RNA sequence: CGUGAGGGAAAGGUGAAAAGAACCCCGGGAGGGGAGUGAAAUAGAGCCUGAAACCGUGGGCUUACAAGCAGUCACGGCCCCGCAGGGGUUGUGGCGUGCCUAUUGAAGCAUGAGCCGGCGACUCACGGUCGUGGGCGAGCUUAAGCCGUUGAGGCGGAGGC
RNA sequence: GUGGAGCCUGGGAGUGAGGGCGCGAGCGAUAACGUCCGCGUCCGAGCGCGGGAACAACCGAGACCGCCAGCUAAGGCCCCC
RNA sequence: GGAUGACCCCAGGCGGUAGGGGAGCGUUCCCGAUGCCGAUGAAGGCCGACCCGCGAGGGCGGCUGGAGGUAAGGGAAGUGC
């Protein structure tokens, strides 16, 4: 091995061409139906503590 | 109305916290409200403090509504950075940046 | 007396910049990256003018070569039918002529044919 | 006073045999009616020639021992890659192709060049389903 | 102020060549060629000099604007008094005086005015002659003067 | 009705009422020339070879001035050579009155 | 920083005046939003002015069959300013081998340069030799000093050519 | 033969690595984008421009600026052109 | 030409590295200044598709800025990246 390098800066044009992909992506959520808030499904609901229908987490 | 909120100096990086916000630059109150609450980053912590308190301002010092709220315009600016010494091998130090940003949420109010 | 830099230098960058806005990366944005691509515009402009009439003449010419092939002749010989019978109309005009006007154009052909 | 430059134009089909026709001689002449500077408004920008459409094009003739004294040739970027097909081969494979050929080496080349070919509609077989232009018979 | 010391070993650090930071080419070095401190003065032939006393009086006469004086009526020293003297003078300083006598009394009072320059008899000089507008000398004046160009 | 005149080493076509700016003639403000004809059409169709013989355009120079300045710049590499020309075209802009014919 | 002798930094400016922002609201705070002071608060203490590189938000043109020292010339489209005129952008076509340096010869696969800003290299004295603008002319000229003035010039013939 | 000819006297230089080409010779092998002289030329400094596919020196030709005018040079006139 | 560079007519020259000669632009400072511009806005900064100059430049206008700047003509240099 003999360190390789950077052979010239990259562009702003190729910098950022590159980071088309970094692009964060929304959680993905759905209402309780109890509390109808919203949370991420097939979680225990951490607001009303209710999953498939039942008392489960004394929030 | 416009109603803004501004933190700046802080201790993060821009360019990790941007990515908090595009994902609001736009949703409504509510929707930013659920989203920087799932999202897993820091930055969901720093912005969901500027939105927040933005929709203050709005309300108590701007005569503004809650559900007409929405974030119209939403940028994150870069503050002076923390320079620091890390040492490497054979005695060279290179230096850390800890960087710096500065977040800002805008308000508008929503007819429809 | 310190006859100091102070302002000279960021007029004269701040002009070739301005000389050069519209170019790519920092041929726009750096003075010596603008500087070196404003080199070039120079003499490809000074090259591109002296360029530019025969450009135009090569246009003409095939719309005249164009026209003369409607009327069953060759450029090359059509102009010299303008030419021994006495007609100087440039080319320029000879190639307005056939486009906009066939008939007054059919007319030349005619005298060219002739002068043969 | 300004050069004359065309306003838009229309799509003049035009219709061609090829048989007993020496293959180059004509191909010089599809690709100038092809381009288009036949027609005194010509503009060496724009689109704006004929639509040429070749029919009976497996009939055509070439001169000499070409018909396997010439070559095509088909490098594929892989070693040894290099695909060699003779004239006659071709000619009994896909016949559209010589033609075709012919052409696109007589056409400029660049995004226009490029768009011109793709007008030159090449059939080997005399029907061609473009009837629906009305392509205006041409003797060549 | 510096220390007349190699900054790094000349090959092999991989960055350039120095000296010391003595060197002009650091910010903070010597300057290159420098003001160092001098005399601009040199010896104008005499000549020279007394044709240039007699051009310049010279000129202003030829102007009208010179005038010899022989003794200044109501003035001892008393600025007011002067400048009411120059008034019956003809000068009410809407131009500009060059006046001349040894006469610590007259050219006292003719001190502070803004358009009179002072001056005593042996010191006339062409400067202060073309500097101002208006000569106006006066007699034993005229004699160093006169004693002068000789 | 147009005509096509010789005026300054180049050949314009000029239907009146036309404005037709050209290289730089020596007129007073005002006064009006007349240019050759080499070829009348429309209505009629005379050819000059090469001149027309008989008629000619009349126009008005409505005056002068100098052109959107051009900047001609030349420059050679690697043997330290620049050169900046600073260019405005005198010209006479003109006001097709008739023709003749 | 060096055991030491020794080396040796960076870092000035709110405003006229602290009148340095009570109190209120989001905030654990930092910060900010009203409010309040000021001529001015993008003079708010990270404080005059506030360039350029560099990072971002918003807008107009443009871009996913295209081959490039990134420009230039020409034509057309859309956008703005306008009322045969401009400005912006770029679709197509034509043309086109970066700057510097060193060399017989470099786009050169020969040197240097990440980019910006700011420092950065033909001088001074005495002496020569030409030229030059002036002064005097078989002559021209003072040096050190003495006197005078404190931005006044005079004297001094030793001496020099 | 009035020419950015020449001669005279002074001021300031730079250059004292040249290269290709044609021709005449030495050296080399009737080799070298080889070497060394001579006579010319061009590049150097005309990597400005047309030709030669491209390309310092081969052919055309010595670029003050502008023109959407004209004749030509070499070289070209079947399409790319 | 005419009359002492006023400006017009005519003919001609005007590629250029080392290098020589010329004519100019700008920066700091000095005399011009006890003056003159300037809070009805100095210098500086940011725009401009306008004006003058071949050009280096210099004008003019808008925003910014918030206390300086400085002419005609001359002088002197820590004078242009
Ligand atoms: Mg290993
Ligand atoms: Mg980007
Ligand atoms: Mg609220
Ligand atoms: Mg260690
Ligand atoms: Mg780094
Ligand atoms: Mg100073
Ligand atoms: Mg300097
Ligand atoms: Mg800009
Ligand atoms: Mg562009
Ligand atoms: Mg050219
Ligand atoms: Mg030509
Ligand atoms: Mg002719
Ligand atoms: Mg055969
Ligand atoms: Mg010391
Ligand atoms: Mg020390
Ligand atoms: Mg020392
Ligand atoms: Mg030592
Ligand atoms: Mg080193
Ligand atoms: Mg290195
Ligand atoms: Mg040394
Ligand atoms: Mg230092
Ligand atoms: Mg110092
Ligand atoms: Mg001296
Ligand atoms: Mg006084
Ligand atoms: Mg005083
Ligand atoms: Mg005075
Ligand atoms: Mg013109
Ligand atoms: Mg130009
Ligand atoms: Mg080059
Ligand atoms: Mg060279
Ligand atoms: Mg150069
Ligand atoms: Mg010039
Ligand atoms: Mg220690
Ligand atoms: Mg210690
Ligand atoms: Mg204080
Ligand atoms: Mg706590
Ligand atoms: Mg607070
Ligand atoms: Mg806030
Ligand atoms: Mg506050
Ligand atoms: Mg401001
Ligand atoms: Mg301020
Ligand atoms: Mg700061
Ligand atoms: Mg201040
Ligand atoms: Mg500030
Ligand atoms: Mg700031
Ligand atoms: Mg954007
Ligand atoms: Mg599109
Ligand atoms: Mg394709
Ligand atoms: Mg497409
Ligand atoms: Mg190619
Ligand atoms: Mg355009
Ligand atoms: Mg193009
Ligand atoms: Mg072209
Ligand atoms: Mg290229
Ligand atoms: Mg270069
Ligand atoms: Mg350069
Ligand atoms: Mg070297
Ligand atoms: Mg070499
Ligand atoms: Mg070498
Ligand atoms: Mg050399
Ligand atoms: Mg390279
Ligand atoms: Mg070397
Ligand atoms: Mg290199
Ligand atoms: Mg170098
Ligand atoms: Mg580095
Ligand atoms: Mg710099
Ligand atoms: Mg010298
Ligand atoms: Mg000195
Ligand atoms: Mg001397
Ligand atoms: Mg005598
Ligand atoms: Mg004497
Ligand atoms: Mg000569
Ligand atoms: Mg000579
Ligand atoms: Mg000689
Ligand atoms: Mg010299
Ligand atoms: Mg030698
Ligand atoms: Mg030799
Ligand atoms: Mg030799
Ligand atoms: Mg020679
Ligand atoms: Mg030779
Ligand atoms: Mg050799
Ligand atoms: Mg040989
Ligand atoms: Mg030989
Ligand atoms: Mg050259
Ligand atoms: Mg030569
Ligand atoms: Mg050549
Ligand atoms: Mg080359
Ligand atoms: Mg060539
Ligand atoms: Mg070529
Ligand atoms: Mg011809
Ligand atoms: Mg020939
Ligand atoms: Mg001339
Ligand atoms: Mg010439
Ligand atoms: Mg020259
Ligand atoms: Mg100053
Ligand atoms: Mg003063
Ligand atoms: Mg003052
Ligand atoms: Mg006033
Ligand atoms: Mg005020
Ligand atoms: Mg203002
Ligand atoms: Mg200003
Ligand atoms: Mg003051
Ligand atoms: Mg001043
Ligand atoms: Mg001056
Ligand atoms: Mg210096
Ligand atoms: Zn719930």
């Amino acid at each position: 091995a003999k360190h390789p390098v950077p052979k010239k800066k990259t562009s702003k044009a190729r910098r950022d061409a590159r980071r088309s992909h970094h692009a964060l992506t929304p959680p993905t959520l759905v209402p309780c139906p109890e509390c109808k808030a919203m949370k991420p499904p097939h979680t225990v609901c951490p607001e009303c503590g209710y999953y498939a229908g039942r008392k489960v987490l004394e929030v | 109305m416009e109603a803004k909120a501004i933190a700046r100096y802080v201790r993060i990086s821009p360019r990790k916290v941007r990515l908090v916000v595009d994902l609001i630059r736009g949703k409504s109150l509510e929707e930013a409200r659920n989203i920087l609450r799932y999202t897993n980053k820091r930055g969901a912590y720093f912005v969901a403090k500027v939105l927040e308190s933005a929709a203050a301002n709005a309300v108590n010092n701007h005569d503004m509504l809650e559900d007409r709220l929405y974030v119209k315009a939403a940028y994150v600016d870069e503050g002076p950075a923390l320079k620091r010494v890390l040492p490497r091998a054979r005695g060279r130090a290179d230096i850390i940046k800890k960087r710096t940003s500065h977040i800002t949420v805008i308000l508008g109010e929503k007819h429809g | 007396p310190r006859a100091k830099t102070g302002v000279v230098r960021r007029r004269k960058h701040k002009k070739i910049l301005k000389l050069a806005k519209g170019y790519w990366g920092l041929r726009s944005k750096s003075f010596r990256k603008a500087r070196e691509t404003l080199f070039a515009a120079g003499n490809y402009a000074y090259a591109h003018r002296k360029r530019r009439k025969r450009d135009f003449r090569r246009l003409w010419i095939v719309r005249i070569n164009a026209a003369c092939r409607q009327h069953g002749l060759n450029y090359s010989t059509f102009i010299h039918g303008l030419k021994k019978a006495g007609i100087e109309v440039d080319r320029k005009n000879l190639a307005d002529l056939a486009v906009r006007e066939p008939q007054v154009f059919a007319e030349l052909v005619e005298r060219a044919k002739a002068a043969q | 006073m300004k050069t004359y430059v065309p306003k838009q134009v229309e799509p003049r089909w035009v219709l061609i045999d090829a048989e007993g026709k020496t293959l180059g001689r004509l191909a010089t002449k599809i690709a100038t009616l092809l381009r288009g500077k036949h027609r005194p408004d010509w503009t060496p920008n724009v689109a704006m020639g004929d639509f040429v459409v070749v029919v009976n094009a497996d009939k055509i003739r070439v001169t000499g021992k070409k018909l396997e004294q010439k070559i095509y040739t088909r490098y594929s970027g892989y070693p040894g890659g290099l695909k060699k097909i003779p004239l006659e081969k071709m000619l009994a494979t896909h016949p559209e192709r010589v033609l075709e050929h012919a052409v696109k080496g007589m056409l400029p080349k660049g995004p226009l060049g490029r768009r011109l070919f793709k007008r030159l509609k090449v059939y080997a077989g005399p029907d061609h389903p473009h009837q629906a232009q009305r392509p205006e018979k041409l003797e060549v | 102020a510096y220390s007349g010391r190699k900054i790094w070993p000349q090959k092999h650090t991989g960055r350039a060549r120095h000296g010391d930071i003595g060197a002009p080419i650091f910010v903070g070095g010597g300057v290159v060629f420098g003001p160092k401190p001098r005399d601009y003065s040199y010896t104008l032939p005499k000549k020279v000099r007394k044709k240039g006393l007699a051009m310049a009086v010279a000129d202003r006469a030829r102007e009208g604007k010179l005038l010899l004086v022989e003794a200044f009526a109501g003035v001892n020293g008393k600025t007011k008094e002067f400048l009411a003297w120059a008034k019956e003078a003809g000068l009410d300083g809407s131009e500009s005086v060059l006046l001349v006598t040894g006469n610590e009394l007259v050219r006292r009072a003719a001190r502070n005015l803004p358009w009179v320059v002072t001056l005593a008899p042996e010191g006339l000089n062409v400067y202060d002659i073309v500097r101002t507008e208006r000569l106006v000398m006066d007699l034993d004046a005229w004699e160093v003067f006169q004693n002068r160009i000789g | 009705m147009f005509a096509i005149v010789k005026t300054g080493g180049k050949q314009y076509r000029v239907e009146p009422g036309l404005k037709l700016r050209v290289e730089k003639l020596d007129a007073e403000p005002g006064a009006t020339v007349e240019l050759p004809v080499l070829l009348l059409g429309g209505e009629k169709t005379v050819v000059g070879t090469p001149v027309v013989e008989g008629a000619s355009v009349v126009a008005e120079v409505l005056g002068h001035g100098r052109g959107k300045k051009i900047l001609v710049s030349k420059f050679k590499a690697k043997v330290q050579y620049r050169r900046k020309k600073g260019h405005r075209q005198p010209y006479t802009e003109l006001l097709i009155k008739e023709i003749r014919g």
